[PDB]
């Protein structure tokens, strides 16, 4: 029946060109028009393109003036998008989609694809930075202290924290990493602990990243 | 032109009938159409609802759309029915996206979100560097809005929350943290970090030193 | 700014549902820039009035473009000729709904005018393409001749002369004639059984009866005859096992009505984004020279087509008329129309009951008889004769 499938999309660096290859099979390809739209992380989405049936009507997004152009060929039902200049706000998804008439005013998609990835940085192994994360002015709610130790910086992924050579295992949170706009994962764990323990008990973090290498012990 | 509003997230308890609304911002709602398009985690989005209320063919009936002008908004009703259909919904008109309402099937009693504050440390002040943490933690369901205020105004920039993921005792936890320069974070009296869950708002306030 | 779409529809009901359907084509893609706008008027009887009418009441409000319809009571008595000459004085495109005569498929004298309805020819089209399915070669094309037995017997013919077959005696007869018993009476000896038949009601129920009087539709023949040719006097003077045609949609008026206003809607907006735009003339006089992009959209609104709704698809052809139809074979099983395939395009397609021809002869009867009767023509002289 009506199936779309879609490639091209990766990793490169800013300053690069790139083209996304859109293949379909089943319904006819010459009836029907389709669209170019990108899904952002956590946010929702926003028009990029539009084709005609053949050619002619065209339409681009507001931002995305002579950075992008779109274009089909109807022998081998597959559709190209061509793209340069690009930049790092648009590390996110790019959907393909199939509207409904043979002209994009509709503005009404159905069958979409499956996604394509793509993500420009400057991708490079960096140590990561540890900072420990104090509790309050000896204040507490029920008896417990909050210290933490904050991973910053640090690429690509996975990481290891633990405490006092990971002898502690009550108490103990780790959280995912998060990506910031620099293209570097970071997080922080924290361990609960009573606060009689405060300025009597030395708490050690310990960080292991075998991506870069990196054995740190941090005091907090 | 305009942009749709809709609530963040919403709730609901198997076998209720729920109903959900994006607002339209200028224009009359009946000038143009609507969509509702609706997709699962780790699945491409698929439309349910085009040209105001029409099923497309394979559509279980259920989903039902309201077009009715009311406050220049439109309306999805839901029968009582939660099996695996509990996630993200969207809505669109023309050119215009909304942020997105996630259906949680509620199953655990949701949990107040813990929320704890972490000031920057002198150590990272010493490089020239300041991250405020906001944590929270055991909270249910995953849905929370984190926002960051200077005291006196809502701040935006240099802030990264990471999405709620499910912990292994079926429950949710993020982080949040904003990067702030030593002079700024001196040059403010304090910083206040808010979190909203299901319609529950708590902030926490810091201060330098 | 604001554009206009005048029409010219049959009643009150209809232009109400073209107000709705122009209505909704402006509730689809809408952002700014046209509003689109729908002007009417109802048919009216006469011709020199109707003239007038369309020129000032529609001619008064720069329309882009015009829709006609057939006229609800009469048959012919209301042709839409004065719409496609007055509006085609000043180049203005108009479109035709449920109008199919062949005189307007040739753009000497409408200069514009395009139909979404195939005129009377594609008929002969689906003559040939079903001819080749049961195998039968020689054929008489017993056909009237005003202009529609012309332009039929044409199209045949150039398309029967692709595999380099050829007809047999191709017979012709005044319009509105009688006593045609010897004219068919000569056709009836030959070496052909299969005859096609293209001409007007009452001549096809004349024809009928001089057949059926000659016995001449008894067993061993086969019947052919366009949509015209029944349903008009279909039970009353037809033999029975006659094969005949029908557009499937035909007098559906609201569905072609909402096709057209689409089709149009999606060319105006193609077309507004060009460089060079001028608004049709504002007044009927004192105006005399044409609009300059009038053919533009013309073209703008050949090629495009391609609005995908409830009538199908749509795809104007060369020189006006809607190609790509679906017709619907049909046949006579006492005194009923029962169906018996369909034609899609390009291919016919048999369906699930059978078929009675001209006798009850359950069978697929071969038209041929080698007469074995041969007549001799020789000379006097020497001593060969």
């Amino acid at each position: 029946e009506v199936q779309l499938v879609e490639s091209g999309g990766g990793l490169v660096q800013p300053g690069r060109s790139l083209r996304l290859s859109c293949a379909a099979s089943g319904f006819t390809f010459d009836d029907y028009a389709m669209h170019w739209v990108r899904q952002v992380p956590g946010k929702g989405l926003e028009w990029v393109s539009g084709i005609s049936w053949s050619s002619g009507s065209i339409g681009y997004a507001d931002s995305v003036k002579g950075r992008f152009t779109i274009s089909r060929d109807n022998a081998k039902n597959s559709l190209y998008l061509q793209m340069n200049s690009l930049r790092a706000e648009d590390t996110a998804l790019y959907y393909c989609a199939k509207d409904r008439a043979s002209s994009w005013y509709a503005y009404g998609m159905d069958v979409w694809g499956q996604g394509t990835l793509v993500t420009v940085s400057s991708a490079s192994t960096k140590g990561p930075s540890v900072f420990p994360l104090a509790p309050s002015s000896k204040s507490t709610s029920g008896g417990t202290a909050a210290l933490g130790c904050l991973v910053k910086d640090y690429f690509p992924e996975p990481v290891t924290v633990s405490w006092n050579s990971g002898a502690l295992t009550s108490g103990v949170h780790t959280f995912p990493a998060v990506l910031q706009s620099s293209g570097l994962y970071s997080l922080s764990s924290v361990v609960t602990v009573p606060s009689s323990s405060l300025g009597t008990q030395t708490y050690i973090c310990n960080v292991n990243h075998k991506p870069s290498n990196t054995k740190v012990d941090k005091k907090v | 032109n305009f942009m749709l509003t809709q609530p963040h997230s919403v709730s609901e308890s198997p076998g209720k009938t729920v109903t959900i609304s994006c607002t339209r911002s200028s224009g009359s709602i009946a000038s143009n159409y609507v969509q509702w398009y609706q997709q699962r985690p780790g699945s491409s989005p698929t439309t349910v609802i085009y040209d105001d209320n029409q099923r497309p063919s394979g559509v279980p009936n259920r989903f039902s759309g309201s077009i009715d002008s009311s406050s220049n908004s439109a309306s999805l009703i839901i029968s009582g029915l939660k099996t695996e259909d509990e996630a993200d919904y969207y809505c669109q008109s023309t050119r215009v996206f909304g942020g997105g309402t996630k259906l949680t099937v509620l199953g655990q009693p949701k949990a107040a979100p813990s929320v704890t504050l972490f000031p920057p440390s002198s150590e990272e002040l010493q490089a020239n560097k300041a991250t405020l943490v906001c944590l929270i933690s055991d909270f249910y369901p995953g849905a929370v809005t984190v926002a960051w205020k200077a005291d006196s105004s809502p701040v935006k920039a240099g802030v990264e929350t990471t999405t709620p993921s499910k912990q292994s005792n079926n429950k949710y936890a993020a982080s949040s943290y904003l990067s702030l320069t030593p002079e700024q974070w001196k040059s403010h009296r304090s910083y206040s970090c808010q979190v909203t869950h299901e319609g529950s708002t708590v902030e926490k306030t810091v201060a330098p030193t | 700014k604001i554009v206009n779409i005048g029409a010219v529809l049959s009643t009150r009901k209809h232009e109400q549902m073209f107000r709705e359907a122009v209505n909704q084509a402006n509730k689809r893609h809408g952002s700014w820039k046209i509003q689109l706008n729908a002007t009417s008027v109802t048919h009216k009887p006469n011709a020199i009035q109707m003239a007038l009418s369309v020129c000032e009441d529609l001619i008064s409000s720069q329309v882009y473009a015009i829709l006609v319809s057939h006229p609800p009571t009469p048959n012919d008595h209301f042709t839409p000729t004065p719409v496609s000459y007055t509006a085609g004085f000043y180049r203005i495109p108009v479109l035709g709904l449920t109008t199919r005569m062949s005189i307007y498929s040739d753009k000497s004298i409408h200069l514009s005018f395009l139909r979404t309805v195939p005129p009377y020819s594609h008929q002969s089209s689906v003559w040939f393409e079903m001819m080749r399915v049961y195998s039968w070669n020689h054929i008489i094309l017993l056909v009237s001749d005003d202009h529609e037995g012309r332009a039929a017997q044409k199209r045949l013919e150039t398309l029967l002369e692709e595999r380099e077959s050829k007809a047999e005696k191709v017979l012709q007869f005044d319009p509105g004639t009688k006593n045609v018993t010897a004219l068919l009476m000569e056709a009836k000896e030959l070496e052909a059984r299969v005859i096609i038949l293209s001409a007007s009601e009452d001549d096809a129920a004349t024809v009928y009866r001089a057949a059926a009087m000659l016995n001449m539709t008894g067993s061993g023949y086969v019947w052919l005859v366009g949509e015209r040719e029944i349903s008009g006097n279909a039970l009353r003077y037809a033999p029975d096992g006659i094969l005949g045609l029908q557009l499937i949609n035909g007098k559906n008026e609201s569905a072609h009505i909402s096709d057209a206003v689409g089709v149009v809607a999606q060319a105006v907006h193609e077309l507004l984004e060009k460089e060079n735009i001028t608004d049709p003339p504002r007044g009927c006089v004192g105006n005399t020279n044409i609009w300059k992009t009038g053919p533009l959209f013309k073209r703008v609104l050949m090629s495009s087509k391609y609005a995908d709704g409830v009538t199908g698809r749509v795809e104007f052809n060369e020189d006006g008329d809607r190609k790509f139809a679906n017709y619907s074979i049909m046949n006579l099983q006492n005194r009923k129309l029962v169906q018996v395939g369909i034609y899609n395009g390009t291919h016919v397609i048999p369906n699930d009951r059978k078929i009675i021809w001209p006798g009850g002869e359950t069978e697929k009867p071969r038209g041929y008889q080698m007469s074995t009767r041969l007549k001799i023509v020789t000379i006097h002289q020497e001593p060969f004769v």
